[PDB]
């Protein structure tokens, strides 16, 4: 009877957020809270080895289709080193993070929406965002690796 | 009254002819009825919106060239699979129907537990809560729509047996020998056709 | 995402309703006996690894003797020598063996299953599973024990084990694991013998009973004598 | 039961769902008609095997005129059933000692005539346990369990012979021809294909 949908972030409406079908429907949440990132139990290198993976096998794409050689016969070739280069970058880029950006307390505790004391990710942490980058270099060069196996190997690929 | 056509219901009364000794085949007399009205119907509507006898409908659907029943049913303008196609057959028909009916003989019988969750007795022929979807049985009378029910399955089962002996004798069908009957009725029943020999003597 | 933790309530698509068991209450009067129920008759027990040994060995059996059964039958290609059409060169054969297929393997042309494809896919799942049953790697299922050859849980979806008797069930399985053992030991000396596969043989020996046997391919040496 | 998992019962298993046992003498009945049966059923394959002969043409071979054809007709004979010059197996004589042997031996059976033997064998027992078990399989064997796999094959055997007949009827081919017809292509030689070319009458 006159069903209002959209809500305050857990019912606080006094917070800066509000929840709606893109921020809390069960489909969404359900995807986001599987993806590695939201896996805050897990090991944060197995966490950035999934990520690693999924991240440098689609990046190298665009380098092989739109990169300088994506008419020579080397194109593949090409665009696997580009996508590489920039694991390489990205794995610098998250070395520095994890130097810079947990250097503070953050005294503040974490609980879930149902009001649940939960322990912080380990993956927020100086030595254990150091292993996600780990995991993410070993992820994005095999990854990338495996792009270009399949660009090889795949049968209908062009 | 009720039922008082000859004999009475398994529910109420003895049989005039059989001692009725096993509870069991009132149920079974429950199942055939239905299965013989769906039956009944089926040679009664195929003969009309096909021209082909039920006994020989059979005989279109083989597991080389299944595509005869293909488009035979009235309307329904697609075919029952693409002509050409040669998708009609009989042993996709013949699976399909043994793992669905199957599984209602199984679910229904007790060979493998119920998939729902509410109530459903296994051998009760009247289960009435999921199979009464609109809600007929609690708005009229319980007892007489039974009854009905009855009346009907025992009519459909003398129904069949006379489409199978008319099958047998005549080799026509049923609604060509209605139509038969109904055209020269003096000159078209059983004692006619068996002054011609009933097609063997 | 909040914690809903309702209640599934799902039934199984099929659960077999309680039969009990179908066979009598003796339940060897072959020859010898089921492991845990008398004394080995000829051979000395050598573990109590065995049992699930030969359960494993038995099973697999089963299967390798239905594999080749249904190979000759629908291709009439004798099982120890299809290997030979899977290979790192040339797979593209082995695709078009099943009778009534509706598609193949492999699509017209190139579309094929490679052997090292197959090969790669067949470590990666053969194994993972050969270990996940044994004490190697660990346990998926905690609701299944490792290393116990009858788990009964998500491996028994239909749930025969607990709709008849369980251990009937099991010897039941047991004398089918050594038939099918022993003849797969006879095919494989068939293989040997004849060069000619299992339902091949069969059929020489049903054709003409009174030849066609051990002992008539003795007489000319089994081709090498 | 455990030991009978057929879909019907044996007489004091239980009770059948359908016609339920009635009198004992159904069950000696069903023994008996299964007994013949086995005979019958094993008549009917091993005959035909032998000289190819149905068993509903069987029959007419041996007529009261001549009955010379039943003679030489079982394989691997050495000799001659009576003399090759002239066979005297003639359907009267068949007929005068089979009459005898057999109403002898139903009415020894039955016990209507006073038993020869007077072995303690107690008639209208379908498992007499005398001379006709001299190998006593029974006392070694456990003979609840026997008596079950004898009605299962009694049984069995007796829906074998109804098979027989009624194919008899629909493709009067010969039950190991209907057989060799099945194994050669079961999907287009079955009773359905049978059917579709109508049993031979329509
Ligand atoms: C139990 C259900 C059912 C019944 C009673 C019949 C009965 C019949 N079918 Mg059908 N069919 C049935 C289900 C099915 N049929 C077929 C497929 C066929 C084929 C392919 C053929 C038949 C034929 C026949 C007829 C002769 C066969 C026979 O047994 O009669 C024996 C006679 C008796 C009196 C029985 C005692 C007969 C009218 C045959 C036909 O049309 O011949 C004219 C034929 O060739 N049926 C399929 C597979 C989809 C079915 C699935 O359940
Ligand atoms: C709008 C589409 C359409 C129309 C006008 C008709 C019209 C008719 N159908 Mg058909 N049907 C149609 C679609 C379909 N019919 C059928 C299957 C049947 C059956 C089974 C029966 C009819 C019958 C009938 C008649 C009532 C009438 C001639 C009935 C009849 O009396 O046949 C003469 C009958 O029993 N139709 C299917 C399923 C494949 C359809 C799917 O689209
Ligand atoms: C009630 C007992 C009675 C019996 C047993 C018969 C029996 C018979 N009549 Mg008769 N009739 C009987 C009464 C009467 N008939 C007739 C008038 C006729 C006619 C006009 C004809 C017969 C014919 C027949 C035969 C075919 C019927 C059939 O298909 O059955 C078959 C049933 C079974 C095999 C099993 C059940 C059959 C021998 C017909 C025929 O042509 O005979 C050759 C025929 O044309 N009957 C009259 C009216 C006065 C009767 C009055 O009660
Ligand atoms: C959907 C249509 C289709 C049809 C009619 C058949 C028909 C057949 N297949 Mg095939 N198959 C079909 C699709 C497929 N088959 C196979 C893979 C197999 C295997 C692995 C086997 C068969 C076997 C058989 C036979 C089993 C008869 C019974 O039991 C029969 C000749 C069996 C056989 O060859 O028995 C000798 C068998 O073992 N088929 C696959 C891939 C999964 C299919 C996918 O579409
Ligand atoms: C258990 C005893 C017994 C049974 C069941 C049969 C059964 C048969 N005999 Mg055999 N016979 C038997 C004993 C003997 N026969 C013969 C000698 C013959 C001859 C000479 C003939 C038969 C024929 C027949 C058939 C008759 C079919 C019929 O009448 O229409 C069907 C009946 C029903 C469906 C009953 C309801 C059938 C296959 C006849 C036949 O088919 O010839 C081809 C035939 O001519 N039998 C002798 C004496 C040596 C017997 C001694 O006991
Ligand atoms: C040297 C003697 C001799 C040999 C080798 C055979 C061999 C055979 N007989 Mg013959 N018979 C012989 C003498 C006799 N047979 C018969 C009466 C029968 C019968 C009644 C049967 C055979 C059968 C058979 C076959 C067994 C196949 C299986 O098992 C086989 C061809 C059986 C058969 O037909 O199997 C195919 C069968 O049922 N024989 C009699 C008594 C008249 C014989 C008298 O000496
Ligand atoms: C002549 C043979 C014969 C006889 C005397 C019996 C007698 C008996 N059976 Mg057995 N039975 C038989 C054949 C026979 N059966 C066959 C062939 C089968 C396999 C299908 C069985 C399967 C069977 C089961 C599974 C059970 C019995 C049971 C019984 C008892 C129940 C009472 C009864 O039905 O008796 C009356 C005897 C009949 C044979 C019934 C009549 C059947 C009608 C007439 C249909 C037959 C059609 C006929 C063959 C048409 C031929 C036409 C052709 C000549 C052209 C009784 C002891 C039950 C029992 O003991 O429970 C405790 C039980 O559970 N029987
Ligand atoms: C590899 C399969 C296998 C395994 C692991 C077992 C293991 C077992 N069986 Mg089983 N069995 C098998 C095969 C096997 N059997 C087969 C095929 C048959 C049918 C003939 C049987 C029939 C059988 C019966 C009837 C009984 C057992 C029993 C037992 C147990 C006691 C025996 C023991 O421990 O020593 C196992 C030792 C061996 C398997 C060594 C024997 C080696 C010979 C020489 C065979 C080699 C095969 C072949 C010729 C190799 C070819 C090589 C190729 C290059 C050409 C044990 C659980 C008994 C039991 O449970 O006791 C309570 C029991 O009563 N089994
Ligand atoms: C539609 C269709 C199209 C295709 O082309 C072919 C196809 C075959 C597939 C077909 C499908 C058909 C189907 C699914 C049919 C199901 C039929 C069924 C279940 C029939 C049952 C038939 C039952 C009979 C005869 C009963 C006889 C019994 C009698 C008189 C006794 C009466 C009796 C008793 C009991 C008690 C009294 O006091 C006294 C008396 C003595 C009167
Ligand atoms: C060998 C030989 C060679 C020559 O060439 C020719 C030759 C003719 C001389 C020939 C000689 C053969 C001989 C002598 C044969 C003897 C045969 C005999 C004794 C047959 C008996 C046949 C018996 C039948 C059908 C029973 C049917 C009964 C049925 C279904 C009901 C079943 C039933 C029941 C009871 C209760 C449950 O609850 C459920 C259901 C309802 C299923």
């Amino acid at each position: 009877d006159k069903v209002q949908i959209v809500k305050p972030i857990n019912g606080d409406p006094f917070i800066g957020m509000l929840e709606t079908p893109v921020t809390s429907s069960p489909d969404v949440a359900n995807f986001l809270s599987n993806l590695p990132a939201y896996r805050t139990g897990v090991a944060p290198l197995l966490r950035g080895v999934e990520v690693g993976l999924a991240h440098g096998f689609f990046v190298t794409g665009p380098f092989i289709k739109l990169g300088p050689l994506r008419s020579t016969d080397a194109a593949e070739l090409a665009g696997c080193l580009s996508g590489a280069g920039l694991v390489l970058i990205l794995t610098a880029c998250l070395s520095i993070y994890g130097a810079t950006a947990f250097q503070r307390e953050e005294v503040v505790g974490l609980k879930t929406l149902s009001g649940r004391t939960i322990a912080k990710d380990p993956l927020q942490s100086s030595e254990g965002w150091a292993s996600f980058t780990s995991g993410w270099l070993v992820g994005g060069l095999s990854g990338v690796a495996w792009s270009y196996v399949l660009t090889q190997v795949l049968p209908y690929y062009s | 009254d009720i039922y008082p056509e000859f004999g009475t219901y398994p529910g109420g009364g003895e049989s005039p002819i059989i001692p009725f000794g096993s509870e069991k085949n009132a149920e079974r007399e429950v199942i055939h009825g239905r299965w013989a009205m769906l039956g009944v119907t089926g040679a009664w509507a195929a003969e009309n919106g096909t021209g082909i006898p039920w006994f020989t409908a059979g005989t279109l659907c083989t597991p080389d060239d299944c595509t005869a029943v293909a488009d035979k049913f009235p309307g329904a303008v697609a075919p029952l699979a693409p002509e050409g196609s040669g998708y009609p057959s009989f042993w996709n028909v013949l699976i399909i129907e043994i793992v669905l009916v199957g599984a209602a003989e199984a679910y229904r019988t007790g060979i493998s537990d119920s998939p729902f969750d509410d109530g459903l007795t296994v051998g009760d022929v009247n289960p009435g809560g999921r199979f009464d979807p609109l809600g007929l049985a609690e708005s009229g009378d319980l007892e007489e729509l039974k009854i009905k029910e009855l009346k009907h399955c025992r009519l459909s089962m003398f129904a069949w047996l006379g489409c199978i002996f008319q099958a047998l004798a005549t080799q026509e069908g049923p609604i060509a020998n209605w139509q038969s009957h109904v055209a020269d009725p003096v000159h078209s029943n059983v004692l006619t056709n068996a002054a011609k020999g009933f097609g063997f003597y | 995402r909040r914690t809903k933790a309702s209640v599934p309530a799902k039934r199984s698509a099929f659960k077999a309703n309680k039969f009990g068991s179908l066979a009598p209450p003796d339940l060897y009067p072959e020859f010898g006996t089921y492991p845990g129920g008398g004394e080995s008759p000829v051979i000395p027990f050598g573990s109590e690894k065995n049992a699930e040994r030969e359960i494993i060995h038995g099973r697999w059996a089963m299967l390798g003797v239905t594999g080749a059964w249904a190979a000759e039958n629908g291709t009439g290609i004798p099982w120890f020598t299809a290997g030979t059409l899977c290979t790192p060169d040339d797979c593209t054969a082995v695709a078009d063996k099943f009778p009534g297929a509706v598609a193949p393997l492999a699509p017209a042309g190139s579309g094929y299953p490679n052997f090292w494809a197959v090969l790669a896919i067949e470590i990666f799942l053969v194994g993972s599973a050969e270990c996940y049953r044994t004490g190697l790697f660990e346990n998926p299922f905690p609701e299944l024990t490792q290393g116990d050859v009858t788990p009964g849980g998500r491996f028994d979806p239909l749930g025969f084990a607990e709709a008849g008797d369980l251990e009937e069930l099991k010897i039941k399985e047991l004398k089918h694991s050594r038939l099918a053992m022993f003849a797969w030991l006879g095919c494989i000396m068939q293989a040997l013998a004849t060069q000619e596969g299992p339902i091949a043989n069969w059929t020489a020996h049903v054709a003409d009973p009174i030849h066609a046997n051990v002992l008539t391919n003795a007489a000319k040496g089994f081709k090498f004598y």
